[PDB]
């Protein structure tokens, strides 16, 4: 309701609407980021119904600035209506400056903007936690990932979504440093794929270099989901 | 503070309760279909039987006219989807009036989520509790289809359904369904899955209605069907 | 069921008290105010070795000379921080002296405590330890949600925060140099620490008595006061 | 409260540091003009000394005259600890912005862990100068000193004036120094050819207490 | 005082609008006296009704009108405000701010939402 | 007052987008198209139980309130023209929501009210007469929002002589084709005196009235 | 300043308008030997916008916004007094600071009886003067001139062909000019020297 | 300072007078092929043109799609009537660019918002100078080349006619879906 | 604290308006004919006490000059939404200078009607508005729900025993009717279902002709069409 605090502390300390807000996160897809030396490949989960579902509609690794971009996973349009926030404050931010929006700026905006929802009256948490990859101003390839609590922290190698557990054991025993690309998206796929069923269909990976975000061809991918099957076997 | 609904606020596990309500109320309404043909955009309705009295000529309360370019039909409340249309055709002709240019459709079915998205998160008041099927025709991307819903959520759509058997109806769009489809072939798909849908075998003619957008000579120009023209639809359907 | 205001049987906020439960829940920190500075230190939690452990800092600088150390909810701590700091240079910005400490941590208390309509819905549910130097020496103080502030010669907050008080309460004395104060922290920290004192699990904030600036320690500074504890 | 509120607006009988009051004349925009009508002896503000700001191959060197009623001000603000910024015209004006520009630098390095551009810093300077453009503002302002990307000598004015140069100087005889530059002057000169040729062009400025500041790499001297 | 308050906000160059020439100290033209031609009208009524009746009057008044007007859609569609219509007796008459019309750009529809009620 | 903010902000109005602009091309010196002053003799005269307003055009100044009541403007022609429209579909409003006969206490005070509002902004003079309960009544409003019951009124640029003529040739209980013919001796000799069109004649009955537009 | 002479004619079944094509600044300064001034509004809405060109191109795309917005929402074809009504209203909402255009409708008539054509035009002001003419009619800064050969040249009703003959013949300003001639089954436009 | 703009069968140049002579602050390369030059002071100039920059990132990096070349004139010709409206200074828009509905394009805006296509246009106190020469010399099927001569050429006019000397401007060129940038100095 | 008191209830629904409905099916019988020639609106108005002024108590009320209304609710509602419904046709007539149609009404009403089921803190209405008109495009007959959904209708009944009313109305009913026939059925089907005896006062009758101004019919020429 209008001023009226949704979520309220409960007896034992925790905010009841967050943790809500948590098990609907885990609830979305999957999503994985890797960084490694001046670039981070970004992959998510994509679930479309064949012959009658478009996939040119169903976008998850949207850019937000000229260097930015954020991946996320569980509501949809709240992580619309996040981007557009998100986006026109990079806009905000680029005219104050005049120079790119830095990864630790706007990943530190997101957290005050759900650590705000959780704290306004007549506002609901924000059901995502977005994880957002880019170059700060030292251009230096950074990740960052926040939640609806609000709280962000830097990472090297996460995931988010349903079974984010395993993925994170998998990347946390496999993860190199200063690895190569075709090294690094071979090991987003494999990652992702721990935790879901192995197609070409289901996964968008691209590669976030200085210049952009090149969307990996769909050729490249069904080599390598064909690798990864000949290599479980 | 005793009689406070809580409607924006989450399940015990992950979900938002009203928002379940409102896409049950979608499941009870007479089915939408929804096509992307070679030569155009076809989206049927079925009418719901109020009474033998309704004025059957020029009452199509399923699907109505957003833009000279863009349509939509609803599977759910009409009062709703009376001012949330209205709201569609604000924004598109602001759209035109700020930017000089016909509206594309993913923008709008963007700004209409945007709506449904509001009422979802922000406030106390109830949400919307209608689904769109928005189609047109633009020259970015060709013809285009999409499926918003009461939780903010949209995505394209080649072919789909909406309402009661939606299942069923997917179910047809499946297996009898060609991407170099003309306009004939895929009025008659939609008279096969409506007619299964509604579970009988000859469809009737006053319980449908059917349009669709042409792009002939560059430029755009919808006919939504009249009692005639779908009795002669129906009569080449049982005759083929 | 209840608003966000109101008293329970014994005269006590239920939001109030909610409050204090959830504070109790965060990462160890400890400080010494002594007389030549404030020594306030922290844990580094660390969830995983993936963590990069540059942007996962509990000690922030609400002001040059001015430190705090961070428990219980995150975001919101981070707010606090961020109201202090932008209101300390307000403050300077009017007054040209630099703001003292007990100035900053009323300023902390009336954000804590404007949840109730006297906008803001619900408690921070935030127990910060603000320490730093000012005219009149080091200052040392606290503010749990309840907005009762009170300084200290010595204290702890987070989890398993009761070894520590007591500890601090059997080792802690009056006239303590600047390295006792070091050595003191340290061992009062790996004394509640689950895990070993390593140089990269630890971190330590010091506004020293003539100098009147947060100074972080680096990694060296760290490994040396980690050497020169006692068995 | 409310009821006080409204026997106020019966009885038809109706202050923080930082707002900023306004005449309720016609146009306030103009008001200090109108004003200016009347009388001069109040808007007689104390105006600023002529600076004199360069790069070179070290450093950059920054000069000003100490003349105002006054001949002792200081015509240079610390806004970081590695920009220095001029003050030429009204004094009040580019006091009162540098100080506050200070103040959201500090602001912006202590939430962003990083130190600020000064492109950053003469950008934000123009912005909040043209948010009151119009109202009458006087302030002429040589932002100076280093950044990630190199140094920069960004210069900016009441009008949101912005222009990136390496050669500089704003207020009352500009032009003769301008002149004295331009005659003399190169990138690759040394320290004290560099002080020197400030301290002659500043000279030749106030003629038709010269104070001189050494920006470098790691702060900046006084000399 | 006036002009708002600085609070090193550090946004002052929005991507939405552009400051106006007068930022907020509103000098008297047309449009400034146009803006005040409801509400000085309204300060007018409430005078005479809280002047000749009593003060309890107005309060009664401007809470009622407050509630209906609290009783509307979210900022975005338009609100009837029929109930605001019956309680300031307004329904009977037809003015110049019910017909004509304002063709109104760049704020996202959150964004309006936050400015509206303070999120 | 939040709610009247909320009503501004709904509801619409007079929008201002261009004042400086225009500001711009004024100071810098061009001159700019004239309005259409469309002001010209107009009289009207309290007859038996009868109101007979004049006026001349192809304008037919003779605009319609109510069944009973009409009226004649002198003027600019776009603020004669709503403020008119306005006055009509306010009265019939009222009508449908009260279910009364008309009443020219009722037209003449809004009309002062919405004048008095605009001072002098509104070139605006109305001579709006007509038959209520209480009989015929005749009024002389002016642009700054003075209305006064008089016997006889005229105003226009023209309006010298027939104020002149009426003042001349009026009479108490006159009958109603008199009071035509010293409408047409006002209004036709106006406009052969001053510096046209085809006069107007229409009689305020309190029910059947009818209009004359080719009256001379 | 971007000034203009707009002209319109009616006749038996057939209604035709005409219109110069100059753009200026600075007084006198040709910057466009080409810009639009009548714009078809609908397939029996023409509107003759005269005056600076950014009140042209403002008016025409409100015009265009609300007259969509009707369409849309009545579902069905539009009168011409609606247009009529609607410009009046929109150049009386800025009372203080019209528009700086001189507008000129023209249109059909259509009495549902199947349906009858009739003319309707009508000039207006600066702030919006509504008159109904439905004879000849003439808008514009220099309608001075062409009041003239409008008052001389008219013949009651007309051929198409002897319309446009008319209204060519008859037609800060100058560059060229078109003409349109309207008539209830075809639309032709064609350009003078 | 002069602004001056041609485009014909496959060119789009817009010049204008760096004037420190390396002026930064007049053009501005939209993302695309789109180019916004502006006339008038420094700070409006900075202030309009960084406002039309951000809003059409904005909404093309919200949509993931080109603004089309006619709605960001269009825009432009918007937002200069609003800013105009809360700022009473002059600005000069020159807007220009290519989209593949009409492949390339340019357009002439005044302070007024008077905006309107032309194959030539011209902004600044020089305005009435170089009009005469692109009104004699301009042609049907012209080759970038030689369009850059005519701008040669009308420098020259301007360095002959006023006292100004040492005069310097920035070309910049679109064709073949590039952009190019140069400093000519005459 | 502005919260929906009209909320979606488990297996859908909307609930709250539905007991409004149960209202509308508690209320008086109010119907009326699309006929060839003009449009006809009918309903019964009760005696309750035998001194009431027969006059006073209006039930079919007139918006425009070809425009009527009437209602099968309670009267308040009907008030409100009367008043605010000729506001919006003048509202149509200063922005066009026309008589606003019967469609650009409805769907302003239909608005208005759900707006008030989905705002904060207020209930629905109780009343089933059933517009009549004649404009351009034909004759009109529309009916507005409380929950806001508006049906093209030709012959309808609302308020006590209304399918009963309804079937009545479509056994006798064709396309091509004169008026004077229209009429007489309206007079019969109210007289169906009234529980007495119907005479003079009890019901009230609305009529928009071809041409003419919708007019109430006076008790007298009720009384010559009732024989």
């Amino acid at each position: 309701s209008y001023d009226r605090a949704i979520t309220v502390f409960s007896p034992d300390g925790h905010l009841l609407q967050v943790e809500h807000a948590l098990e609907a996160v885990k609830k979305g897809g999957c999503a994985v980021a890797i960084k490694s030396s001046n670039f981070a490949v970004l992959a998510v989960e994509k679930k479309n119904i064949p012959k009658l579902q478009n996939p040119k509609t169903t976008e998850k690794l949207i850019k937000l600035d000229e260097h930015n971009c954020l991946a996320f996973a569980g509501l949809n349009a709240d992580a619309r209506v996040l981007v557009n926030k998100t986006r026109l404050e990079c806009q905000r931010y680029y005219l104050n400056m005049d120079e790119p929006a830095p990864v630790d700026y706007i990943a530190k905006y997101v957290a005050k903007v759900q650590q705000k929802f959780t704290h306004r009256g007549g506002v609901r948490p924000f059901g995502i936690a977005t994880l957002i990859a880019g170059f700060k101003n030292n251009k230096e390839i950074c990740i960052y990932q926040t939640e609806p609590s609000g709280i962000y922290a830097a990472w090297k190698a996460q995931a988010i979504g349903k079974n984010a557990k395993i993925v994170q054991e998998f990347l946390e025993k496999n993860y190199q440093e200063n690895m190569e690309q075709k090294d690094c998206i071979f090991l987003a796929l494999k990652a992702i794929f721990e935790v879901v069923e192995l197609s070409s269909k289901n996964v968008e990976v691209a590669l976030l270099t200085e210049k952009d975000l090149t969307f990996i061809e769909e050729q490249e991918i069904n080599s390598m989901v064909e690798l990864i099957d000949q290599e479980r076997t | 503070r005793r009689y406070d609904s809580r409607t924006t606020t989450f399940s015990p596990e992950g979900r938002l309760y009203q928002v379940e309500y409102a896409l049950e109320a979608i499941n009870n309404a007479s089915i939408t279909i929804g096509l992307i043909t070679k030569d155009g955009v076809i989206l049927g309705a079925d009418k719901v039987f109020i009474s033998k009295l309704i004025d059957k000529a020029n009452n199509y309360e399923k699907i109505y006219k957003i833009d000279k370019h863009i349509f939509c039909g609803v599977a759910g409340l009409n009062a709703d989807a009376n001012i949330l249309i209205n709201q569609s055709r604000l924004y598109a002709q602001r759209y035109l009036y700020n930017y000089n240019e016909v509206q594309p459709v993913s923008q709008l079915v963007v700004q209409i989520c945007d709506i449904k998205q509001s009422y979802t998160q922000y406030g106390g008041l109830r949400p919307y509790g209608v689904s769109f099927l928005i189609g047109g025709y633009d020259t970015k991307d060709g013809y285009q289809l999409y499926h918003t819903d009461p939780s903010g959520n949209y995505s394209g759509w080649f072919a789909t359904a909406i309402g009661t058997n939606n299942l069923t109806a997917s179910s047809v769009l499946k297996q009898e369904w060609k991407n170099d489809m003309t306009l004939e072939e895929g009025l008659l798909l939609a008279l096969k899955t409506l007619a299964k849908s509604t579970d009988t075998e000859i469809p009737k003619s006053e319980k449908i209605e059917l349009a669709y957008l042409t792009n002939k000579d560059g430029e755009v120009y919808q006919k939504y069907l009249t009692e005639k023209e779908i009795e002669e639809l129906i009569k080449l359907y049982t005759q083929k | 069921d209840r608003g966000v205001n109101t008293f329970s049987p014994e005269g006590r906020l239920f939001q109030v008290e909610y409050a204090l439960g959830a504070i109790k829940l965060g990462s160890t920190a400890v400080g010494i105010c002594v007389n030549d500075g404030v020594i306030l230190a922290s844990e580094r939690r660390i969830s995983s070795t993936l963590i990069e452990k540059d942007s996962v800092e509990k000690l922030l600088s609400i002001d040059d000379h001015i430190g705090c150390a961070m428990s219980g909810l995150m975001a919101d701590a981070r707010t606090l921080i961020d109201y202090a700091r932008v209101e300390c240079n307000h403050y300077k910005f009017i007054y040209n002296e630099n703001i003292n400490i007990k100035s900053c941590v009323e300023l902390i208390s009336e954000l804590a405590l404007d949840f109730s309509n006297l906008i803001m819905s619900r408690p921070f549910g935030v127990a910060l330890l603000i320490g730093g130097v000012d005219k009149n020496g080091p200052c040392l103080w606290y503010t749990e949600p309840s907005g009762t502030n009170t300084r200290f010669s010595a204290a702890s907050i987070g989890s398993a925060q009761e070894g520590a008080e007591l500890l601090l309460q059997e080792n802690y004395k009056k006239d303590m140099t600047f390295e006792q104060a070091e050595i003191l922290a340290l061992t009062v920290l790996r004394q509640v620490m689950e895990d070993k004192l390593s140089t990269s699990n630890v971190e330590i904030c010091a506004i020293k008595k003539s100098d009147q600036t947060f100074y972080k320690y680096n990694t060296d500074d760290i490994s040396r006061i980690i050497d020169v504890l006692p068995s | 409260s409310f009821m006080n509120e409204i026997d106020n607006l019966i009885n038809d009988v109706e202050n923080d540091e930082l707002e900023f009051c306004v005449a309720p004349v016609n146009v306030p925009r103009n008001f200090i003009k109108y004003a200016q009508t009347q009388n001069k002896k109040l808007f007689d503000f104390h105006k600023g000394t002529t600076t004199l700001a360069f790069k070179f191959k070290d450093g950059i060197i920054v000069a000003v005259d100490s003349r105002a009623s006054s001949q002792n001000v200081e015509k240079i603000i610390e806004i970081n600890k590695n920009i220095l910024g001029t003050m030429a015209g009204g004094a009040a004006d580019c006091l009162y912005w540098e100080k506050y520009l200070g103040k959201i630098i500090k602001i912006y390095e202590l939430r962003n862990n990083e130190k600020i551009s000064v492109r950053a810093a003469s950008t934000i300077l123009s912005n909040i100068l043209y948010q009151y453009k119009g109202y009458g503002l006087c302030c002429g302002i040589i932002l100076s000193g280093y950044d990630h990307t190199g140094f920069n000598m960004f210069y900016v004015d009441d009008s949101g004036k912005k222009v990136e140069g390496n050669l500089f100087s704003c207020g009352s005889g500009s032009t003769y120094a301008y002149s004295i530059l331009d005659s003399a002057y190169d990138y690759n000169l040394n320290l004290d050819q560099a002080v020197e040729l400030a301290r002659n062009a500043i000279y030749h400025a106030t003629f038709r207490k010269v104070r001189v500041f050494h920006i470098h790499k790691n702060g900046y001297d006084k000399i | 005082n006036y002009l708002e308050k600085l609070n090193f906000d550090f946004k002052v160059k929005d991507v939405v609008s552009i400051r106006d020439i007068n930022l907020e100290g509103k000098e008297k033209n047309i449009e400034t006296f146009h803006d005040t031609i409801l509400l000085n009208e309204e300060k007018n009524f409430l005078k005479r009704t809280g002047l000749i009746y009593g003060s309890q009057e107005v309060y009664k008044n401007i809470l009622d009108r407050e509630i209906v007007s609290l009783s509307r859609r979210l900022p975005g569609i338009k609100s009837s405000l029929l109930s605001l219509d019956i309680v300031r007796n307004t329904i009977d008459r037809i003015d110049s701010y019910e017909y004509m019309e304002k063709i109104d750009p760049l704020e996202p529809l959150s964004e309006i939402i936050e400015k509206k009620m303070n999120i | 007052l939040e709610y009247i903010n909320i009503l501004k902000e709904e509801n619409g109005g007079y929008n201002f987008d261009n004042l400086k602009r225009n500001e711009i091309l004024k100071e810098k010196g061009v001159k700019f198209p004239q309005f259409r002053k469309t002001g010209t003799t107009i009289c009207g005269l309290v007859c038996q139980n009868a109101v007979i307003l004049g006026a001349d055009t192809n304008c037919s100044k003779l605009h319609y309130i109510s069944k009973n009541i009409w009226c004649a403007g002198a003027g600019v022609a776009g603020d004669l023209e709503h403020t008119t429209l306005w006055l009509q579909h306010n009265v019939e409003l009222h009508r449908l929501n009260t279910n009364t006969q008309p009443r020219v206490s009722m037209c003449v005070s809004r009309l002062t009210q919405e004048l008095f509002k605009y001072q002098g902004y509104k070139v605006c003079a109305i001579v709006l007469g007509g038959v209520d309960v209480n009989g015929p009544q005749l009024y002389g409003i002016h642009p700054h929002g003075s209305s006064c019951l008089l016997p006889f009124t005229a105003l226009g640029s023209g309006s010298l002589n027939a104020m002149a003529v009426l003042e001349a040739k009026y009479r108490d209980n006159m009958t109603i084709e008199e009071g035509k013919n010293l409408v047409c001796e006002a209004i036709c000799a106006g406009i052969f005196n001053d510096l046209g069109g085809n006069v107007d004649i229409c009689v305020i009955t309190k029910d059947s009235y009818q209009h004359i537009r080719p009256y001379k | 300043y971007n000034g203009g002479c707009v002209l319109g004619m009616s006749g038996s079944n057939c209604v035709a308008i005409a219109c110069d094509l100059r753009l200026g600044a600075n007084t006198f300064t040709t910057v466009s030997t080409k810009f639009s001034k009548i714009f078809k509004m609908n397939n029996n809405v023409y509107v003759g916008l005269s005056g600076l060109a950014t009140d042209i191109q403002t008016l025409y795309e409100i015009l265009r916004y609300r007259v969509n917005l009707y369409e849309v929402r009545q579902d069905a074809e539009m009168d011409v007094e609606c247009f009529a009504n609607m410009l009046s209203s929109i150049l009386y909402s800025n009372r203080f600071s019209p528009y700086f255009v001189n507008p000129i409708v023209v249109g059909f008539k259509l009495k549902h009886y199947k349906v009858n054509y009739e003319p309707y035009l009508t000039a207006y002001d600066l702030i919006g003067a509504k008159c109904e003419t439905r004879d000849f009619v003439v808008n514009g800064v220099t309608s001075e001139q062409l009041f003239g050969m409008c008052e001389s040249l008219y013949v009651k009703d007309q051929d198409e062909n002897g319309l446009f003959e008319t209204i060519s013949q008859c037609l800060i300003s100058g560059w060229g000019a078109e003409v349109l001639v309207l008539t209830p089954e075809k639309i032709i436009k064609k350009k003078l020297k | 300072d002069t602004l001056i703009g041609l485009r014909g069968n496959n060119f789009v140049v817009l010049a204008a007078d760096t004037y420190k002579n390396d002026d930064n602050t007049k053009f501005y390369d939209i993302h695309g092929n789109k180019c916004l030059l502006l006339g008038g002071s420094i700070g409006d100039r900075l202030q309009f043109g960084e406002f039309i920059r951000k809003n059409v990132h904005l909404y093309q990096y919200q949509n993931n799609t080109d603004m089309f070349v006619k709605s960001f004139a269009f825009f432009t010709r918007k937002n200069l009537a609003y800013y105009l409206r809360r700022n009473p200074f002059e600005v000069n828009c020159l807007i220009a660019g290519y989209d593949k509905k009409d492949g390339y394009q340019l357009y002439w805006c005044d302070y007024l918002s008077n905006m309107d296509s032309v194959n030539k246009g011209a902004h600044g106190y020089g305005a009435y100078l170089v009009s005469a020469i692109l009104d004699k010399y301009y042609h049907e099927n012209l080759t970038v080349d030689e369009a850059l001569d005519i701008f040669k050429l009308c420098f020259e006019e301007l360095k002959k006619r006023f006292l100004l000397t040492q005069i310097n401007y920035e070309l910049r060129i679109m064709y073949d879906n590039k952009v190019e940038t140069q400093y000519v100095t005459v | 604290y502005s919260f929906s008191l009209t909320t979606f209830s488990p297996t859908g629904k909307l609930v709250q308006i539905e007991y409004a409905l149960n209202r509308v099916s508690s209320s008086s019988p109010a119907l009326g004919i699309r006929a060839k020639n003009g449009v006809i609106i009918a309903t019964e108005k009760k005696s309750p006490n035998e001194l009431i002024e027969e006059n006073s108590i209006f039930k079919i009320q007139q918006i425009s000059e070809h425009i009527g209304i009437v209602y099968a609710g309670m009267p308040g509602d009907f008030r409100v939404l009367l008043k605010r419904a000729r506001k919006e046709a003048i509202r149509y007539s200063l922005q066009y200078g026309s008589e606003i149609l019967v469609k650009e009404l409805v769907k302003i009403i239909a608005s208005i009607v759900q707006e008030f089921t989905q705002t904060g803190g207020v209930r629905p209405f109780g009343l089933s508005l059933l517009i009549c008109g004649v404009d351009v495009y034909g004759y009109h007959l529309y009916q507005i729900d409380p929950s806001g959904c508006y049906f093209n209708w030709m012959a309808t009944c609302v308020g006590k025993d209304y399918q009963n009313n309804m079937s009545f109305l479509e056994k006798r009913y064709n396309k091509d009717i004169e008026i004077e026939d229209a009429i007489h059925t309206a007079i019969l089907t109210l007289k169906e279902s009234y529980e007495g005896v119907l005479n003079e006062k009890n019901i009230e009758i609305g009529v928009a002709y071809d041409n003419k101004p919708f007019k109430i019919l006076t008790q007298n020429e009720i009384k010559d069409y009732l024989i």
